[PDB]
RNA sequence: AAUACGUUCCCGGGCCUUGUACACACCGCCCGUCACACCAUGGGAGUGGGUUGCAAAAGAAGUAGGUAGCUUAACCUUCGGGAGGGCGCUUACCACUUUGUGAUUCAUGACUGGGGUGAAGUCGUAACAAGGUAACCGUAGGGGAACCUGCGGUUGGAUCA
RNA sequence: UUAGCUAGUAGGUGGGGUAACGGCUCACCUAGGCGACGAUCCCUAGCUGGUCUGAGAGGAUGACCAGCCACACUGGAACUGAGACACGGUCCAGACUCCUACGGGAGGCAGCAGUGGGGAAUAUUGCACAAUGGGCGCAAGCCUGAUGCAGCCAUGCCGCGUGUAUGAAGAAGGCCUUCGGGUUGUAAAGUACUUUCAGCGGGGAGGAAGGGAGUAAAGUUAAUACCUUUGCUCAUUGACGUUACCCGCAGAAGAAGCACCGGCUAACUCCGUGCCAGCAGCCGCGGUAAUACGGAGGGUGCAAGCGUUAAUCGGAAUUACUGGGCGUAAAGCGCACGCAGGCGGUUUGUUAAGUCAGAUGUGAAAUCCCCGGGCUCAACCUGGGAACUGCAUCUGAUACUGGCAAGCUUGAGUCUCGUAGAGGGGGGUAGAAUUCCAGGUGUAGCGGUGAAAUGCGUAGAGAUCUGGAGGAAUACCGGUGGCGAAGGCGGCCCCCUGGACGAAGACUGACGCUCAGGUGCGAAAGCGUGGGGAGCAAACAGGAUUAGAUACCCUGGUAGUCCACGCCGUAAACGAUGUCGACUUGGAGGUUGUGCCCUUGAGGCGUGGCUUCCGGAGCUAACGCGUUAAGUCGACCGCCUGGGGAGUACGGCCGCAAGGUUAAAACUCAAAUGAAUUGACGGGGGCCCGCACAAGCGGUGGAGCAUGUGGUUUAAUUCGAUGCAA
RNA sequence: GGGAGAAGGCACGCUGAUAUGUAGGUGAGGUCCCUCGCGGAUGGAGCUGAAAUCAGUCGAAGAUACCAGCUGGCUGCAACUGUUUAUUAAAAACACAGCACUGUGCAAACACGAAAGUGGACGUAUACGGUGUGACGCCUGCCCGGUGCCGGAAGGUUAAU
């Protein structure tokens, strides 16, 4: 049964960018489209648009640099058997620095270097690099 | 496996009892010699080994080995044991320490006279 | 001189593939009763303790209640005593101790079952090759021993139409 | 492998009691309370700041000190006292010890010392209230085995010394040697220069602030009396204390040992033995060349310390929350349903419980860390800061999770129509075939094995034909074909029924996945009852091979295999791969639907369900998996932590029994393992060669003769060669 | 199901309050009623009347007389309840349900009867008779040399006639 559209989010991107993918189309949610602004605004992927009136489909198109994917790897840290919660200076730095993790908080759905700036927490959700 | 798997049964540990049990967390017991004999080591080598079968006072009833060369002991002899077992001999899983009340050093010694209480020649 | 049809076969050798629990490399490895020594264990008619449960008996001192007696410094008195107090007795709680029957644990116990390590021991070769009956799994029976047989399943089996 | 416990027990009314609330207690009434979020019971254990180890998370632990609790020979009790059911207070019962005139009494060092036993081990029956405090006293003043200090122990940490600069005749001796050499080695001897520490003799702080006696001033009253306070002057005070420290004396004196040297790990050569003596944490050494045993020489490490032992943490990612695996090494319940539980599609509004931000209190002191200071440095002490990762409250943030109310269909379930199927249960029917019964024809064999015999035969066997009796399964179809959760299911027909898929259509609206306990199904073998029994076949009888053969082989043969109802719940219950969701290149098929094309052939183009083979990326130790992943994830359950002992015993449950289920401990071992590689072997296969066989020829073994070998005899029959290769 | 009344324990007299006699049973007179008398809905005047708490009291003793289980453990036999030698043996002796074998197709076997006839049985192989063992759990292992029983009449002997 389908309990985690993020993790299948991760997991499709993921796939399509270990397969060659031009772009990844599937359905799409609020969080979904919250994430993928994230990672359009990190160059992380080319760009995406919803589709449908009633059932909305996120299409994400990969960005590929001299053939090799630009993500390396895209890991989900909090899924829904183990929460984790982290405070303003207990966020984690993926690669020192070179790497983003995705934090909902209360402003919203924002990077490691936005919520350490505006001075809180929120809870992870997945480590990208 | 998981989270909630391992909240249920906790991750016990895997612990293992001593080698020296007569001992009892100790490291010197005084005995008194029971059975002083000489016995064979296993297939591997062959020799001659120095034993004795002494009653702790404790209770517990343990066989050691004799180390060096010349040992006066005898039954009814007053001797200290400490741990550290024997590999080429079953059963053996402490040592009589030299220099003791009655276990006399070994004659003629010039290096490693401590570990067999030789008194330093002049 | 004779004979050589052909590799069907004995022997030795050369190449490929297959299986191997062998690598001083099959004159390999290796299994279990049986005897002897030692060690640690279960059963075991019973034996001696520790702890403790249940149902009771038990009433030293000490607390609270009761007063057929014994007496009385503070108060009152109408001057005789009164109120109140103490001693004694009794009732209620309780300790030491005692009786009956259980539970747990420790040591011991004739004898007995299984297990482990052993030194050129005795008996046979079940598994590892198609191990020469192909083994293994569950089960029932049988046998000194490894094991054998029947039933159901697997190839974690070698050759070939 | 401790599952039910609790009847003052849960609550209520009233009374009593405590300083205070309260079944704390009493009388009555209600039958409740705890418990798989571990009740009850057993063993062990003082708790915390802290300490060790660990980068961290964690693990171990409660030494000193500090905060709290309990205890004072054992147990019970009460009184005084604000404060106790009281270490040096009281009463009683029990043991111990002591005095006695026998009537009767005295005591509790788990205080400082110290004694006797235990132990491997734990200190002197030392000085002082001079200071910091306590108790009493207005004060002076007294007590203080707390405290301040002295003594012993290298028990731990820190510092210093045990001389330094010269010093090649490379002195002498020792070590080995290739006898030329090098090693000890600037090491030593000798020269020069210092005296830290130990000793002697002098000087000499600080821990001392306080107190008493007078005097001037202030507060007081009637008072200059008496008191308190503020300054002043002389008395004064130290157990430590021969104090810390400084200075002069002289002399290099009085001051270094232990462990290791084959690899892990830094260090090699001889001598003595010869699997004996002996070493060892592992690998292992010694059988005459031991760098491994003992000694010597040399070298390495540490240092007033050096090694062993006992415990803890790390390495051990070897309980993995950080940080593992389950196809083959250990690890998917045999399968399915499902309670509690875990998680959960998508939108809005609301709440803000988790979560996020800020503030307050607290998180003792002590300890760690950072910046400074004092001890001549350090150990040690100390000031500030940080930290104490936690909790409670308040004020906000609303993305996520959570609660609430509305919506939606993509998840899920249902209708309407067809399709295939050894899906299941029950009842009938038809042949092949085997075995018996009866009859006919028919004569000397039948059966069986590598070969034989047991066995059936002249009482007519086997064979043939006819009729009859009874049991099981249904040759070809038949396939890496189908169905079913698994086990499993194969003639045909009927009756009832479960499940799966597809064409198009609408709603129900998260109703969804997994599952500890629990229930159900569950190959064969097995047991009970009542039947059946043709063939096959455990046990068993006979024959046979073999040294033996309680087996393989042959001839018979009981349970069983069969039916109905019952019992166990075991398998290599295997795809050794637990259920579901989506994502991630292809080829060749198999089965079964469905849409459209000129369906001239099993013509083509798409789309579904199941399944087979090959294989790319990816994964794996490799084999191998590879859209039906063993590729990357998400939700859940179960299991694994070295091989034996052992899935064994005990214990609880189930079972008529066999047995099943839950499941250890002591002891031993240095391994036990799986995928693959190179050899070797196979009573495995394929191919090939050689006088190796097959077709010859001649000889050897038969009887003397010439030789060598073995044994015999002797003083020697000298020694070596001892399969083919003597 | 049992052992089990396991074993072992506390109260039992009398008086008073509860209630000058409670609960419970029986249960009249007063009021509607009828499909009207031997009737129903309320009604408790009564007599009867346990069982316990609280307090007191007397004796050494309150199931105070008569009546009225001794208890537990280890074992052999028999399953048990019963029956058996009137009149020395009551038991381990017989029976027993259960189990096995055998014969019995009805005009059945068998037994009493020279026979009729009857019982079996006015039953019909799940019935009857006989023989063995004797509830129930695990089983009944090998042997037909001999004597009985059954199946066969190939061969030998064989009465009466
Ligand atoms: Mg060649
Ligand atoms: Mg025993
Ligand atoms: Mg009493
Ligand atoms: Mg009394
Ligand atoms: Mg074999
Ligand atoms: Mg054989
Ligand atoms: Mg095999
Ligand atoms: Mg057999
Ligand atoms: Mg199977
Ligand atoms: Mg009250
Ligand atoms: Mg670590
Ligand atoms: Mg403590
Ligand atoms: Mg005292
Ligand atoms: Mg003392
Ligand atoms: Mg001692
Ligand atoms: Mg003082
Ligand atoms: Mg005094
Ligand atoms: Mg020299
Ligand atoms: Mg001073
Ligand atoms: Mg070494
Ligand atoms: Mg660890
Ligand atoms: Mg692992
Ligand atoms: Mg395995
Ligand atoms: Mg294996
Ligand atoms: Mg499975
Ligand atoms: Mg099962
Ligand atoms: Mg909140
Ligand atoms: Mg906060
Ligand atoms: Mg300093
Ligand atoms: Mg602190
Ligand atoms: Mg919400
Ligand atoms: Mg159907
Ligand atoms: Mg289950
Ligand atoms: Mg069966
Ligand atoms: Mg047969
Ligand atoms: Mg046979
Ligand atoms: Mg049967
Ligand atoms: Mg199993
Ligand atoms: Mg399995
Ligand atoms: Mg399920
Ligand atoms: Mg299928
Ligand atoms: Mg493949
Ligand atoms: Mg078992
Ligand atoms: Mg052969
Ligand atoms: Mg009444
Ligand atoms: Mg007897
Ligand atoms: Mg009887
Ligand atoms: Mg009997
Ligand atoms: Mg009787
Ligand atoms: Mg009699
Ligand atoms: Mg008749
Ligand atoms: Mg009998
Ligand atoms: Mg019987
Ligand atoms: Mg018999
Ligand atoms: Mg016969
Ligand atoms: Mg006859």
């Amino acid at each position: 049964s389908m309990q985690d559209p993020i993790a299948d989010m991760l997991t499709r991107i993921r796939n399509g960018q270990a397969a060659n993918k031009a772009a990844v189309t599937m359905p799409s949610s609020k969080l979904k489209v919250a994430i993928a602004n994230v990672l359009k605004e990190e160059g992380f992927i080319e760009d995406f648009k919803v589709e449908g009136d009633t059932k909305p489909e996120l299409e994400l198109t990969l960005k590929y640099f001299q053939g090799k994917a630009v993500v390396e790897s895209i890991q989900r840290v909090s899924r829904p058997g183990l929460r984790i919660y982290k405070r303003k200076d207990e966020l984690p730095k993926v690669m020192a620095g070179l790497g983003i993790a995705v934090v909902s908080t209360s402003k919203g759905v924002m990077t490691d270097r936005a919520a350490r700036q505006a001075g809180l927490g929120g809870e992870i959700i997945c480590y990208v690099a | 496996a998981t989270v909630n798997q391992l909240v249920r049964k906790p991750r016990a540990r895997k612990v293992a009892k001593s080698n020296v049990p007569a001992l009892e967390a100790c490291p010197q017991k005084r005995g008194v010699c029971t059975r002083v004999y000489t016995t064979t080591p296993k297939k591997p080598n062959s020799a001659l080994r120095k034993v004795c079968r002494v009653r702790l006072t404790n209770g517990f009833e343990v066989t050691s080995y004799i180390g060096g060369e010349g040992h006066n002991l005898q039954e009814h002899s007053v001797i200290l044991i400490r741990g550290g077992r024997v590999k080429d001999l079953p059963g053996v899983r402490y040592h009589t320490v030299r220099g003791a009340l009655d276990c006399s050093g070994v004659k003629d010694r010039k290096q490693a006279r401590s570990k067999y209480g030789v008194k330093r020649p002049k």
